[PDB]
């Protein structure tokens, strides 16, 4: 599941969230 | 110019025979009709030539390939002729082809092979061949060095 | 042989398929038919040849 | 009786026009969705397509403007008052749209 | 159309022994020594692809400095590590000073 | 895109008689950005009975197979050619003609002899020694290698998904190819 | 449009890997740099030129500057392959010289 | 490719071998019907430039 | 509306619309290759 | 080998091929030939030369 | 993380881009590149400048 790839803090993968894989970011809103 | 001409009488064209037994030849023949008995043959050289031209006193030859499927490939082999000691071959007659010398491009008598510094090959435009610092100056062929401090 | 993948496109777009008097409606066919001397509407709609 | 030894030079001029070269196992026009286009092998693979031109030499920058001809089509519905809904299919050289 | 282009050219395939007919191999060994058919057939030689050469990077020639350099009116001495690295191997007649 | 998927349309190479890789179909796609309900969803089903045809053609003509694209079909796979053996009618006698020639008579020119009623004939194998195995021609690339329809892509388990749609992709290393 | 360059001889054009479903053939002629304008730009400053333009109007006239034409499909397939034409390999259009 | 020589005081041509497969298949199948097929990888005919 | 769908200015997050193998390659190297701004959210009022 | 290896008709070693046609120009010429090989013969045209 | 993150294949970080045609005038410059990616490579062009 690709936790290979990451950093691991102590013995578990150190993954990202998965609301953070989009952006959103506009002008105002 | 120099008053040298040549006349063709006549040919003729000698094929020897083998006298084979004409029912060991008749089956020879019907063996060799089969589409699986079909005798394929090679080009002993196997290349395809490009002459890239070089100017008077010049010292790089940017070469470019722009896009193939390189497959089946066996390799490069180069040598540095001469404009003049090369016919415009494709051609039936090169009016502009004032030497009757040895030709290095037809009867592989290269002389001019010492005229290399390097050689640098990209694939693809950005990837360095053979690549994997295979080499001791790994991006580049080089051949000969005229300094040399390591 | 054509291609089965293909068809519903091009029964679709009509690059292949029926012609305008087989998948129109028979009500515009006959209107079409009928008009076509003063209001043609011919050039409206793609008829596919086929090799 | 004094003509001087000559030689032939041929040539034509084809203005106004394209040199067509239809995708058809038999180069004639039986049809505008060809034998090859509906083939098997071109429309269920994909294929590499490598087209080699030589031209006369000029003196001056040239373009080379080949026609891939394709079935540039639209199916145009009108469902409602003042709705004009459109869509375009042209292949092999599609615009695109997923789903 | 019914044979791939290396394996109908013969580049990369089966050898004359194999793809001929079983008449014609019988015939080709029979008259060998008067009248030979052996040039006629392609032969493929294939290279290997697997489990031959790596796709790492690995440098063929090293340079190995001296660790220690040792210089005597009668002699002159030089102290290398010939360091042979992971999964490699290295015949010493490739060696030279 | 999930529930109604491009197909993946295979790349054949004439040269090693395999599958290059697969691409989706992106050349042959319809566009609907201007399109509404009325028609979107008209589009969105033949998006989809393509699908179904596609996943019909390949029951029907695909060669069931565990690696898809494998390196090496075998012979038994393999569309093979095996022609009718080759009757071959002998033409002259051979023990007697070199009995007329120790005779006296010389032979030549040319039953086919006036003086030899024998007649022998022989029937030769005109297919291979060995069954060919190894690479599909063009007309077995296009029975296999129908193009993938793959619902839900890139959500098993990796290892499983489909690395034999790159072009790079060696089976027998699991691992991409690169330029040495 | 593909750019020849000044006495330039042999263009090599490809397309990467594509489905050619309903693809019917090519039609091309040569035109020239100056007389087209860069078009898909709104508006080209550097067309100095104000004559016809044949990729426009259809007044085509560098045909006759066309020796052969190869077409090869998926890299090694000639087309239309199956020993056509007289020449084997390729769409020879024009020869300034005949010996056959 | 780049090739970096030495200057001449004359012009001079560079003689590239790509090195392919030219290969010859030779069909005969009738009396007097003699068939081939020409086949060279990388640059085939039609491809070679 | 099928277009703001198509074009992800409104229905799922790229948590959803994604293929889940991505979502999670782009879960795992956040840290050092982010994949983040490559995809759009839509947000909804 | 006695039998099945060399014929004992009249057959010839060597054939000898006339020009069919000879189109000689100023800075070439060519020489068009038959070369007819007859039944129950086999020519390796490695034996063959101008 | 080990393995399957970094190449161990030779691979520059940073590549150099010659223009393919540049062309000058008196009020703008023109530059045409060939941006390769190279195979099993990503970039993203963010990174890319002039």
């Amino acid at each position: 599941n690709f936790a290979s790839l990451a950093p691991r803090h102590g013995s578990r993968p150190f993954m990202g969230n998965w609301q953070d894989i989009g952006t959103s970011n506009m002008s105002g809103g | 110019v120099d008053g040298a001409s040549i006349k063709f009488d006549s040919i003729c064209l000698y094929a020897t025979f083998f006298p084979m037994a004409h029912n060991t030849a008749s089956t020879l023949e019907a063996m060799l009709r089969n589409d699986t008995n079909d005798q394929s043959f090679n080009d002993y050289l196997s290349a395809a030539n490009m002459l890239y031209p070089i100017p008077a006193n010049a010292t790089n030859v940017p070469i470019s390939i722009p896009s193939r499927n390189w497959a089946a490939f066996r390799g490069w082999a180069f040598t540095r002729l001469k404009t003049k000691e090369t016919p415009s071959l494709g051609s039936g007659y090169d009016p502009y082809y004032t030497y009757s010398g040895s030709i290095p491009y037809l009867d592989g008598t290269f002389y001019l092979n010492h005229t290399f510094k390097k050689v640098a090959i990209t694939f693809d435009s950005s990837v360095s061949w053979p690549g994997n610092d295979r080499l001791l100056t790994p991006n580049e062929f080089e051949i000969k060095r005229s300094v040399d401090g390591e | 042989m054509a291609t089965p993948s293909m068809m519903p496109q091009w029964s679709y777009m009509h690059i292949s398929g029926q012609d305008a008097s087989e998948y129109l409606s028979p009500g515009l066919v006959q209107f079409a038919r009928a008009t076509e001397t003063y209001f043609s509407l011919n050039n409206k709609f793609r008829n596919p040849t086929v090799a | 009786k004094t003509a001087v030894d000559s030689i032939t030079q041929k040539k034509f001029l084809c203005d106004r026009t394209l040199w067509r070269i239809p995708f058809s196992s038999n180069f004639m026009s039986m049809g505008a969705l060809t034998d090859l286009g509906q083939n098997l092998l071109y429309a269920n693979s994909a294929h590499a397509l490598d087209m080699t031109f030589e031209v006369d030499p000029m003196d001056e920058p040239t373009l080379l403007y080949v026609l891939f001809e394709v079935f540039d089509v639209v199916r145009v519905h009108r469902p409602h008052r003042g709705v004009i809904e459109t869509v375009y299919l042209r292949t092999p050289f599609s615009a695109g749209n997923a789903t | 159309s019914m044979m791939p282009q290396w394996s109908y050219m013969h580049i990369s395939g089966q050898d004359a022994s194999e793809y001929l007919s079983p008449g014609l191999v019988q015939f080709a060994r029979a008259t060998e020594t008067y009248f030979s058919l052996n040039n006629k057939f392609r032969n493929p030689t294939v290279a290997p692809t697997h489990d031959v050469t790596t796709d790492r990077s690995q440098r063929l020639t090293l340079r190995f400095i001296p660790v220690d350099r040792e210089d005597t009116a009668y002699s002159y001495k030089a102290r290398f590590t010939l360091a042979v690295g992971d999964n490699r191997v290295l015949d010493m007649a490739s060696t030279y000073f | 895109s999930k529930e109604i998927p491009t197909p993946y349309m295979w790349s054949y190479q004439p040269q090693m008689g395999l599958a290059a890789g697969a691409a989706q179909d992106y050349s042959t796609r319809i566009n609907y950005m201007s399109a509404g309900p009325h028609m979107i969803s008209r589009v969105n089903g033949i998006r989809a009975h393509r699908n179904r045809i596609l996943l019909e053609q390949a029951a029907i003509t695909t060669t069931p197979r565990n690696n898809l694209n494998p390196r090496s079909w075998p012979a038994a796979l393999v569309y093979q050619e095996s022609p009718a053996p080759t009757t071959v009618v002998l033409p002259r006698d051979a023990q007697a003609e070199v009995q007329m020639t120790n005779s006296g008579a010389q032979l030549a020119g040319g039953g086919r002899p006036s003086f030899t009623p024998r007649q022998a004939i022989l029937t030769l194998q005109t297919s291979s020694s060995e069954p060919r195995s190894g690479g599909i021609g063009t007309l077995q690339f296009i029975e296999e290698f129908v193009p993938s329809v793959y619902f839900n892509p890139f959500s098993g388990p990796p290892g499983h998904y489909p690395d034999q749609f790159i072009p790079n992709f060696d089976a027998v290393k699991d691992s991409a190819d690169g330029y040495d």
